[PDB]
């Protein structure tokens, strides 16, 4: 029934879903115990129902700590999952790719791959599957890149989307974020169909200004990423006006099979007192979604030229206010060019109003915009990595703790090389002549 | 379930148990009698680390208190907390060690090593999955400096995957105990570097500076000294032993720190105040970060201003954001940018744990790396070699079974360490 | 919709608007919380409405103190503005032009210039914009002259009106009012389309006689200037008889691009007992508006000859009593001549009766007159400055505190020079022969 | 948020704290215990200036009370208000200063300067944005006259944009303390003029005239003396520290005053009366202005009638118009038009603040500039040079580390000041 399943690897991938499924349960009238209900196809979208009326969130959980996973069974969602799907690991050596890849994380895979299997044995209309991890993780970067490479080895043509999160230009969470993150874009290069990545320090930068909270937390950043998920997924789980499929993105974002790193821009994100004294019409939002204040990734998309961008709108939207807005962006100097598409857009309309969770300080709105922007500038955080990662490798710093876990440095020899073609690819698209 | 079995050695190497174990019980809500009294449900899901479960809630501390002389061993037996440890793991010899290294390393511990390993083996395989082993001892003495090292090298010859992590205390620059304390320090480092990964270095004299400079007490005693440096053994497992938002482990605190097999770095606390100095502040992360900067809140008798920070990990507990640390770490890494190592941009490790300690709204534990830990060993090395020129006190070692040129080897072992820290003081 | 926006820089520009918008809220039935209503186009004139029914006063606030700005959020208008538009400054060095211009005030500009931008993105019918500052301010003189010079650099042909206030002939508020005021007429010479200026000690002189209050305050002077604003602006926001646009002034007051300093004369200003025992007909007012007792600027407009003067009438007005009055002024000796316009008038009629705020001691009236008078005498307060300012500069008094903030004295070399051409311009218009 | 960190030096330089800090608490509605008790909501929006926020409302006074001898330091510690200041900022040496300048400037403060700057640095960057620093000390003594100046020149060598503003008290024309009080005055002015902007000069003997001539008390004590001259430290920030209609700041009170880098001017109050002289008046601005005219309401032991007013700033608080000041300033600037400086027409600065002080409907603070502040230094200079002719008491300075011709330089430094004020007494 046009259904898809979301894996969760890495301690980020734990807590990301703890906002995603919270939004998912509120976007269908699902009680937190799974036994719901204090559209027609909507009531069975992400959920393989039992006749008891409660239903399983079609997910999985992968972690090698028992620490953060068992917080869920302590937490209020103790009846949501089931203790087969929630596969833990008894021990861990995280921040260690090549044993989370090649030694310790591989012992979970045959237990993991079985649970992929039977959940693919009910979802008759299967639309690929969804991947959550981080780069700041070891094992989520580690097992996650290993997770795709056998699944796309199995499932062939099936869809492979992932929302990633990478170490910031300014604040790391660990020193291994040069090392045990930048190599994982090898396996996820040719196994992820499309992918998406986001910055904490950019998302924190939104929190001090558009949320205006001095001391936020992960959870508020978790809630902000989570609506971008349901802006894409649950839009086809609701009968809109111009429906947008999952498969439409991966054919409306890449001219070439490598270039599948768009942006994320979500708007309006408006604080409590800020929604009052303000009318946020649709062009009032879209003039913000090209300004860097609502920008998810700490980069310079102003300087680069945009390539192709799909948009997703929620709530009460007319296409006339789209075309009155979008004819002003293409006129405006703040974008200059695409050469390879004289249109460069994909417009999509779903009627479901933006869901407003009660706890956090986000404010309610009657219209929404999600933006997935390909550009000629996003390789600079990659070039940040090349400035970083080639410096660490100019000293050979615990190559032993990449070697002693069971892998020679030939992939580190391959590491910047595949990165170099990524830099070469954006200047290749940067070639704009006759 | 990612668990640790504990090893002590030496008199003051056994004195640190009570500052450790009464805190970790109090950190886990546990009495003198062993039976359970805890408030929250937060303090259970990782309780299994430093404790073996028992019949009737007793919750025995997994420890083996080891010594060569029965002077101070009965003191914690006959004193209070005499029902925490199980006496099967209390072992101790009777003949004196004389705090001479090879007497304690090579021969008298060999009277007791055969009883040592059959204790820790049945402790090991009764655990679920060992996370590692802790060795707390002395560098200066003989029992802790000698017998634990021979004890270590057998364990590292049994469990090559399992992490070996050690705490030890330094010879003093001025307030030294004995005169063979140069020899014991050099001979101890010959086994720490070769076998175990990480060792930390705590000067009692710099510890004596802490209550002198910061807490303002003219006359503390050792039961206040170990009581302070207890909580970093709490602090290194603070991230681990009950939940939080991010936290990693000591093996994850091992691989992030050093780019080589050469592992030594510093220890400090946050916050810290006097008696009347308590309420006159605003205790927060900017209050925390500046007591994570001075040499005055350190333990090593060496200058980070003479040194350079290789890598930094920070371990907070309490209600604490990231940006309160982020904006504050950026506020001090910029003014002190030459103090960092340019091999690594952003050698900062952040780890945020949940619950606060007793009567303090926040707490932080300092891990910072240095180049100037050679300032120990250069101060050791010429303190060592000048007592070799006349072969000082040499017959109390070669009169026990060790070749004199084997003692010369550990000098170059010290000089092999310094030769690298010669470079990264000023290179790159 | 023929709409315009008013900036507020300087501590004068703070408190001036606190009378202006108070008058604005009473002249449309706007509750003080913004949520109004305890003509047709009138109900949305100065106001970009939200669907909630409360609406934003299209203004901005610029100050480098947090002192007087935060009095508003303490004060009763705490819900009127919104805390983006009200941009403060955390620190200040006021009475210091060339760091309020060149060092400290410039750090706010990129935050300011963004808020100019989006408010220009709803006001479809834009008629330039309105500027409030002072000369007695440092930063309002400082940032204000800097505020115009990029906006007129951006907006080109757009309208630039400002109501200024200059240091008196007799009572200063600071010693820098020679220095950090008289230079600001450089940048505002070629960036202000028209401008207007007024005296406290002249406005105080009205208060002791026409208001008859021994101890007035700024607030009463704020209320008196404020009706001159709505006499010009809200006259086109109300369907009158002979409508007067903002653009009509700047083409009916200047024969030459420099000469844009008219007078202000507002009448009737009549105390409480004075309105009784008195009928103020329209020619009874216009015979007062040429007498110096209702004169806003302490100068000698009697001696000088008038150049060209537009008039604005409120309330119940016939043009026959205009022409019966205005044929008597041109007959009377108290004006003598224009040479360059044998008519020298512009007449404008709006029906809206004069708004009467309850608190102050001003009295209600059924007809009103506003007067904007160009003359051959207004350069004498400028000549007062040349008597003052050339004396300070005859000692070089804290040139260091013009230098050390980052500007050499070449503009002080230019200071009297541009002033000298202003004096040269009025004698140039004073040339009246064949 | 435009904030100040406070510095005292010397015995009576520390005595002024209680007259300052108990008033500024009372001016902000704040008790002895530090915890908040205020009536209006008016006294908060600029409360952050002289206070660092604390945990539990404590609101610590940002101050560092500095001295060389522990005589008078414990007196405010062991007396009342012993819980306002945090004792980390209480520092003081033990060996006597002997109130000799280079003993206090050059050498014994150098024993304590290393502890000084690490206190004020962590205080500085914990503030949001520094508005400036206050130095209150003595000209006559040694500790406040010497140690604060070396303390000043390091701060002016660290924060060249931040304003340095100082209060100090004068040698007396007749009621002098010691005999090196000529030397200390000259040597203090050598650092005040070169480093900081502005300094004010308060004669105790002219202060003794105030209760003698005006308030009519035969026998006041110093706790009434500092209590009076306290409120001008309140008065200079009266404009600043809570709202009003117009008010500016001390940096705005710096650039308006002097046309040169040469900054000294006068201090007075308004109103002022005796015990029984209270209710027999009509307290108003004409009552205020005439106690802003006489030398009798001044502090400097010098005649403005011998002098000439360069620039004037007036700082009112209470319900007060402008025209009540305007018509009254014009009423006195006309009869005393030769008393003004003709370089500047209308050198008057008006600033109107809102709330009144305790039990007084209005209050005003006097700032007027003079040419006759040379009447201090001419009275100083021949008091200085006559004690140089025989090299009077010279070995208590050159016996400590300073060259004698370095002492001769400050004479011309005084004479460089007077050479300008020679001109603008009668020129132009
Ligand atoms: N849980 C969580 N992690 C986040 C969040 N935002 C960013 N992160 C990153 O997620 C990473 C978490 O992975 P780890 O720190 O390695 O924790 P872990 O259990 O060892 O994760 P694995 O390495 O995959 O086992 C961190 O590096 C952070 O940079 C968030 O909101 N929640
Ligand atoms: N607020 C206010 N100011 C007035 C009024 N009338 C005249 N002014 C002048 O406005 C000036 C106010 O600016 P400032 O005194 O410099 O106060 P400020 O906050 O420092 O203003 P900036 O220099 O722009 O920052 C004063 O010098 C007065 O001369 C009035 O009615 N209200
Ligand atoms: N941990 C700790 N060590 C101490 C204390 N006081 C002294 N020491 C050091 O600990 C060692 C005590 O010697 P001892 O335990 O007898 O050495 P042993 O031969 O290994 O038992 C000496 O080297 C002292 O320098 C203390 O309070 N705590
Ligand atoms: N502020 C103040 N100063 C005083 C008072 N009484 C005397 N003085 C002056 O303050 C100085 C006190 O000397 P002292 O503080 O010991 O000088 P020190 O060496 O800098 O500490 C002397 O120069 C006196 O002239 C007083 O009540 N208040």
């Amino acid at each position: 029934m046009r259904e898809v399943i979301s894996v969760h690897v890495g301690q980020a991938g734990v807590q990301i879903g703890n906002a995603c499924w919270e939004l998912y349960c509120l976007e269908h009238g699902i009680g937190p115990d799974g036994f719901p209900t204090e559209l027609n196809d909507g009531f069975g979208t992400f959920f393989s129902e039992t006749g008891q009326g409660k239903f399983v969130p079609r997910s999985i959980y992968v972690d090698l700590e028992p620490n953060v996973i068992d917080q869920v069974r302590t937490g209020p969602y103790k009846d949501l999952f089931h203790p087969e799907q929630m596969v833990t690991g008894k021990e861990d050596a995280s921040n260690n790719y090549a044993r989370g890849h090649y030694t310790v994380g591989k012992e979970m895979i045959d237990s993991v791959l079985e649970r992929i299997r039977r959940m693919a044995d009910n979802c008759s209309g299967l639309q690929g599957f969804l991947v959550f991890h981080s780069f700041g993780g070891g094992t989520g970067s580690g097992l996650g890149a290993l997770l795709l490479e056998r699944l796309n080895m199995e499932y062939g043509k099936k869809s492979n989307l992932q929302f990633s999160v990478y170490p910031a230009p300014q604040v790391s969470t660990s020193v291994v974020e040069p090392y045990n993150s930048v190599l994982t874009t090898h396996a996820t290069l040719d196994n992820s169909d499309c992918t998406f990545m986001v910055d904490n320090e950019a998302c924190y930068d939104i929190c001090r200004r558009n949320l205006d909270i001095e001391r936020p937390t992960y959870e508020n950043l978790n809630r902000l990423i989570a609506q971008v998920v349901s802006s894409i997924t649950a839009s086809l789980r609701f009968a809109g006006s111009l429906n947008v499929d999952l498969n439409e993105f991966q054919t409306n974002l890449v001219p070439y099979p490598r270039i599948h790193f768009p942006l994320v821009t979500y708007s309006p994100i408006v604080s409590a007192a800020k929604a009052f004294h303000e009318s946020n019409s649709v062009q009032e939002i879209t003039n913000q979604c090209f300004e860097p204040y609502n920008q998810m990734v700490k980069c310079d998309p102003r300087t680069g030229r945009y390539m192709a961008t799909c948009l997703l709108y929620r709530g009460d939207v007319i296409p006339r206010d789209v075309q009155a807005a979008v004819t002003s962006i293409k006129s405006r100097r703040t974008i200059q060019f695409v050469d390879w598409c004289p249109t460069g857009f994909k417009i999509g309309i779903c009627y479901e109003p933006p869901q407003h969770v009660p706890g956090s300080g986000i404010a309610k709105v009657n219209r929404a915009v999600c933006m997935l922007s390909n550009t000629t500038s996003i390789a600079e955080a990659w070039s940040r990595l090349d400035h970083k990662f080639d410096l660490m490798y100019s000293k050979r710093a615990f190559v032993h703790w990449y070697v002693g876990e069971g892998m020679e440095e030939g992939e580190f020899s391959e590491a910047r090389e595949d990165l170099a073609a990524l830099e070469r690819d954006y200047e290749e698209v940067g070639q704009d002549s006759m | 379930m990612r668990e640790i079995v504990h090893i002590q050695a030496g008199q003051c190497g056994n004195q640190v148990g009570a500052a450790f174990w009464s805190t970790i019980a109090d950190e886990h809500g546990l009495d003198s009698a062993g039976i359970y009294h805890g408030t929250s449900e937060a303090q259970h899901e990782r309780l299994n680390v430093y404790f073996n479960e028992a019949a009737g809630g007793k919750y025995v501390p997994r420890a083996v208190l080891v010594d060569l002389e029965p002077g101070t061993m009965d003191a914690v037996k006959s004193g209070k907390f005499g029902n925490l440890f199980r006496p099967d793991n209390i072992i101790y010899g009777q003949s004196g060690a004389g705090n001479i290294w090879a007497k304690g390393h090579y021969t008298e511990g060999a009277e007791l090593a055969d009883a040592v390993l059959d204790v820790v083996r049945r402790e090991a395989e009764a655990c679920d999955a060992l996370q590692g082993f802790q060795l707390t001892h002395s560098l200066g003495g003989g029992t802790g400096s000698g017998m634990g090292t021979l004890l270590l090298s057998k364990i590292r010859e049994e469990y090559p995957d399992r992490m070996m992590a050690t705490f030890s205390v330094a010879p003093a620059p001025k307030s030294s105990d004995t005169v063979v304390e140069p020899y014991n320090a050099t001979l101890s480092m010959h086994q720490l570097v070769e076998n175990s990964d990480e060792t930390f270095c705590i000067d009692n004299e710099a510890l004596s500076s802490i209550f002198a400079n910061t807490l303002k007490i003219k006359s503390p005693s050792y039961d206040d000294l170990n009581h302070l440096v207890s909580a970093v053994m709490a602090g290194v497992t603070t991230s681990f032993r009950f939940p939080g938002e991010l936290n990693s482990d000591l093996r994850k605190l091992a691989v992030n720190m050093v780019p080589f097999p050469r592992h030594f770095f510093m220890v400090g606390f946050a916050p810290l105040a006097a008696i009347g100095s308590s309420s006159f502040q605003a205790v927060s992360v900017p209050e925390l970060t500046q007591q994570m900067f001075d040499a005055n809140n350190m333990m090593v008798a060496a200058d980070p201003r003479h040194g350079r920070y290789l890598t930094v990990a920070a371990l907070f507990r309490g209600k604490v954001s990231m940006k309160e640390v982020d904006e504050q770490i950026r506020s001090v890494q910029t003014k002190n940018s030459a103090y960092f190592v340019e091999w690594i941009p952003d050698n900062v490790l952040k780890a945020v744990c949940s619950v606060p300690p007793k009567d303090l709204k926040m707490s932080a534990t300092f891990i910072g790396n240095s180049t100037s830990i050679q300032e120990i060993f250069r101060r050791l090395g010429d303190q060592f070699s000048a007592m070799f020129r006349r072969k000082a006190f040499l017959h109390w070692y070669t009169g026990e079974g060790m070749d004199e040129m084997e003692f010369t080897e550990a000098e170059s072992n010290m000089n092999d360490l310094v030769s690298e820290y010669q470079q990264y003081q000023e290179a790159g």
